[PDB]
């Protein structure tokens, strides 16, 4: 173990001989032995010897001096990844340089999350999925209409963490609970688990495959239906795309496990949504065309967004065809009194079931739902207590105890939902670095009408600009900018456009009067779509999605295969199309460190403490015991050796320090 | 190699490793099993796959969790199970239980372990084969000190065995109480 | 303001001892002992919103005094429990500035106003004003982070253990 | 090198077998090997095995079950010279 090889004398480490009654027997033993050898610190000729010993002409026993040289294959060696080493590279790296984007801090001693025990062989109680499997979309919508109670959709795996924790919740932590979700929340109408920002963030910040997340869950939770959120125009993309990719995306998603598709356009223009909605009907899956709520219906000062306007728009979406009509209140603006009016007035206006999404920023989240339940709405979005509140949805368990003995109710085992909560209560601590959300009712929301995500994201840019001292000035300027384009529906990506300019005006001290950026021109072009009012002040004229010409899937599929190490799957290709810069970046990162999805979250973000030992499951039955003993001292160029025990065997790897 | 593509090694330590070595020499995939106290033992790293077995169990009990092992065997895709020596090597229930689940058991048929299970039923099986045997009690010596009568007839010195040594006389008392209690 | 502390569950009859009758009766004797106003101190946050609609309506019937309600938002049903009271016609309720509302505190004053804003019954407070006051407290609370050990999401477990 | 021995399972570290054309040849190779072994961190039975393998009655090849026990010498062991460790004790001591 200790020895150092000098170059002065010959290269020989050990002579390995094997014996057998038959040479064929001996060759076998030689093979095994050569593989079994573990020598690290220096290169060896083993992989060469293996190739010669594996070669069939060697096993024949008929060879000659000219056997090597004549055969070149022996000199071609398999490109072997050790997942193990690359895992230590990651762990060692974040241990010395830290995780990007967060203060380098010691890895805490997180409490072990409380997992629910399930009795063996229990349950599997059938879910709402069965009803889609059996009787298609219509047959579900029927069963919906039939239910007197209020139906719940659990957004604990999306929005909830998208709002609170920057969408940073990792698949590893999600999968762990999914079993219990099937056992203990079967009566849920749906689980919202995909879409919105999760897609790009998984690849961008987590180095996880969203497609995996989907499919792995799909198996864990067969009973309950899966729901996602889709920006009709550009799906989950950042930019606009041609219509074939959209239809392709939705096809895949439906195949992989997505059952209900809440789809919205950021401007509430039904033209942008058309492409994607048809794909879902053509997928044979549920469409929840949803109306994004802005302004105030009960305050009549504002002419543009009247209770009529939402009644009218809902007609045209039933006409365009939608199995369900959802109302996406992305900011928390639907005051509870307005909700009583809107549900009652829309149940009158149209026959479809109704599904409501609101954010508890205001403190009136649960009350706004009680108004809806009084007015007889079918489905609402909630999350586990421990991930409810603030910019999240209202507590599922909160709502139940709210409606418990009223005329109308919601059927969930209280105690169950609490057991699920106990897990999340414990898990959220892993993400304290990302838990920058404000923890009291922010009533100011009604003035600025800015979605929870946007408040924090725009605070960040002002802090970046160094206007954090003037932050209050930006918030007001923003409201003017919406008022400059009349009154427009502020929501991603339209929200971004207002904020981008607001920040410009306040930066250059320009009043609205004084007035007389790429993203803003694209708004005035019509690349986001068509503003309902159609404010005045070259012509986009029509939907950018349609105007786009399609790139052949095969030309790209080959482009990627050449870019990537190997032949891609159908899913890998769409992802590349939608997010090309990030997808390669994701690939390059996965090659360097291997599949990180697997590491426990604390280790992923905090690396390892000294003398700590952890286990990581790379695959069923393949566990790495890993201990960190000590960290080497830096040398000239900053490099230092980290001292590990992978599987009890000491190992050593170099990580380059970034700052002494 | 024909119908065994993959094999589970229902043991630990030296013997476990030897088996793995044999399999790999025969292009057969291998699966290891380790107790909580054996997360460290390097027999588990020498296999192609490995799983913990005796969860919460006392350390020796862990490698005898028959049922667990079969679930592990089934989940693994293991065509067969090699029990090595000691532990479940001779346990009938396990042997049988493999046959029940159609897992090949590397060793004799359970009928063979049954006949040789106890030392007495083997010594019995030895006469049937017609080979030399030690002169002893025709059944298990169920009577305590029934020996002295049996001892009087044959020898001054006698050994006592279960499924300790005696020179006759007074020693007979002292040897049995501890022999049968030790057993 | 003689005040009745609320415990148990009025809507659930499994536990009989603290019946809707018993609080109705107890309120009579406190009007008899003399009290300009009758307040209900829900110190734990146990008054579910449905129970509040029933209790205000049933006590406005039982006695002529004005009614004043104190609840804690531990459950997440703080603002809703008030809306129930306002629907059932109660006179006075306890709130706090947004920045010091929520959790084991009272519900937001500014939260409630925007909750009841265009309903049948309302509260007349300048929204913008209450926000300006809030801005102060928003900023001041940071001084006390050492003592801000409170949990900042709806703790629904409260109904079981009933603790303060 | 790394391993820790637990007391839960049996004590065995490594099985050492040697072969020869003649048993006398194999005994020699066993001797050399047992001496050649360097294991530190735990006590072992090597010095015992050495005494049994050195014993002339073993090399004869005529022994019986009663061969151990009957011969007590095998249980007498040469004092361990550990000249090296004691040297480091001194050096380390005066150093501090």
């Amino acid at each position: 173990q200790g020895t150092v090889v000098t170059p002065f004398y010959d290269s020989l480490l050990v002579k390995l001989c094997t014996w057998g009654m038959t040479f064929e027997q001996a060759t076998r033993k030689m093979r095994r032995n050569l593989i079994e050898f573990r020598i690290r610190g220096v290169k060896t000729n083993i992989p060469f010897l293996l190739n010669v010993v594996r070669h069939p002409d060697f096993a024949s026993g008929n060879y000659n001096t000219s056997f090597i040289d004549t055969t070149p294959e022996l000199f071609k060696f398999p490109h072997i990844r050790d997942r193990g080493t690359k895992t230590l590279r990651y762990i060692g790296n974040v241990t010395v340089n830290g995780f990007p984007g967060i203060k380098h801090r010691d890895k805490p001693v997180y409490a072990e999350p409380r997992l629910p025990k399930i009795p063996y062989g229990s349950q599997i109680s059938p879910g709402t999925k069965q009803i889609l499997d059996a009787k298609g979309p219509e047959g579900v919508v029927d069963w919906v209409k039939k239910q007197e109670e209020v139906l719940l959709t659990d957004t604990t795996l999306r929005d909830a963490h998208q709002s609170l924790l920057a969408t940073r919740v990792r698949s590893k932590d999600i999968f762990q609970i999914a079993d219990a979700m099937a056992h203990l929340l079967p009566n849920m109408f749906s689980f919202e688990m995909w879409g919105g920002a999760t897609f790009d963030v998984a690849y961008r910040f987590l180095n996880e495959d969203p497609w995996v997340r989907l499919e792995t869950l799909r198996k864990q939770i067969p009973n309950v239906m899966f729901q996602m959120l889709l920006r009709g125009a550009n799906a989950v993309g950042y930019k606009n795309y041609p219509d074939n990719v959209i239809r392709e995306f939705v096809k895949q998603s439906a195949q992989s496990g997505v059952d209900v598709f809440r789809v919205f356009d950021s401007l509430n223009w039904i033209k942008g949504m058309e492409v994607s909605i048809d794909a879902v009907r053509e997928a044979g899956k549920i469409v929840e065309a949803a109306i994004c709520y802005t302004g105030d219906i009960d305050d009549d000062t504002r002419t543009k967004y009247t209770i009529d306007y939402y009644k009218d728009m809902a007609k045209e979406l039933v006409a365009q065809g939608t199995h369900i009509l959802g109302i996406k209140d992305m900011a928390g603006l639907l005051k509870p009194q307005a909700a009583y009016r809107l549900i009652g007035e829309l149940k009158d206006t149209v026959d479809v079931p109704i599904h409501l999404h609101t954010h508890d920023t205001s403190g009136n989240g649960i009350y706004t739902y009680a108004a809806a339940v009084s007015a007889g709405v079918d489905i609402v979005d909630v999350a586990s207590s421990a991930m409810s509140g603030a910019t999240s949805q209202p507590s599922m368990t909160g709502l139940y105890y709210g409606l418990v003995n009223g005329n109308r109710q919601t059927n969930l085992d209280a105690q169950n939902s609490q057991i699920i909560n106990h897990y999340w209560e414990d898990v959220r601590h892993y993400y304290k670095d990302f838990d920058n959300a404000l923890n009291s009712p922010q009533t100011e929301v009604y003035i600025h009408e800015m979605p929870g995500g946007q408040y924090t994201n725009l605070q960040q840019q002002a802090i970046a600009v160094g206007l954090g001292d003037r932050w209050d000035e930006v918030k007001e300027m923003y409201t003017v900018v919406n008022q400059m384009f009349g009154d427009i529906v502020k929501v991603t990506p339209s929200s971004k456009v207002v904020g981008d300019l607001a920040l410009f005006m306040v930066q250059n001290e320009l009043s609205e009067e004084d007035v007389y950026p790429d993203s803003v021109i694209e708004f005035f072009m019509g690349e986001i779509g068509q503003p309902y009012g159609g404010f005045p002040e070259t012509p986009l004229t029509d939907r950018p999605g349609a105007l786009m010409e399609p790139v052949n899937f095969v030309e790209v599929k080959a482009e990627l295969k050449e870019k990537m190490g190997y032949e891609p799957t159908e899913k890998d290709v769409i992802s590349y199309i939608l997010y090309p810069k990030v997808f390669l970046d994701y690939q390059e990162m996965i090659n360097k460190y291997g599949d990180v999805t697997v590491l426990d979250t604390p280790t992923f973000y905090k690396g390892m403490r000294l003398g700590e030992t952890i286990e990581v499951e790379l695959e069923k039955g393949k566990i790495l015991l890993i201990k960190l003993n000590s960290i080497g001292e830096p040398i000239a160029d900053g490099t230092r050796v980290i001292y590990f025990e992978l599987n009890g065997q000491p190992r050593e790897i170099n990580i380059q320090d970034m700052n002494v | 190699m024909n119908r065994i593509k993959k094999v589970l090694v229902a043991n630990r330590g030296e013997i476990a490793i030897r088996v793995m070595r044999a399999c790999t020499e025969l292009k057969i995939k291998t699966v290891a099993i380790y107790s909580q106290e054996d997360t460290g033992s390097f027999h588990r790293y020498k296999s192609d796959e490995a799983y913990l077995v005796g969860a919460g169990k006392k350390p020796i009990d862990a490698y005898l969790d028959i049922e667990n092992i079969i679930e592990i065997a089934k989940e693994s895709g293991a065509d067969a199970i090699h029990p090595g020596y000691g532990f479940l090597s001779e346990n009938i229930e396990f042997a049988r239980r493999c046959e029940q689940e159609g897992i090949i058991f590397v060793g004799p048929k359970s009928k063979h372990l049954d006949m040789f299970g106890d030392k007495i039923k083997a010594k019995e099986q030895a006469l049937l084969a017609d080979i030399p045997v030690i002169p002893g009690s025709n059944g298990p010596v169920a009577g305590i000190k029934e020996v002295e009568e049996f001892g009087e007839k044959n020898g001054y010195p006698l050994m006592i065995k279960a499924s300790r040594v005696v020179e006759s006389k007074e020693h007979v008392k002292e040897s049995f109480e501890r022999a049968s209690s030790e057993a």
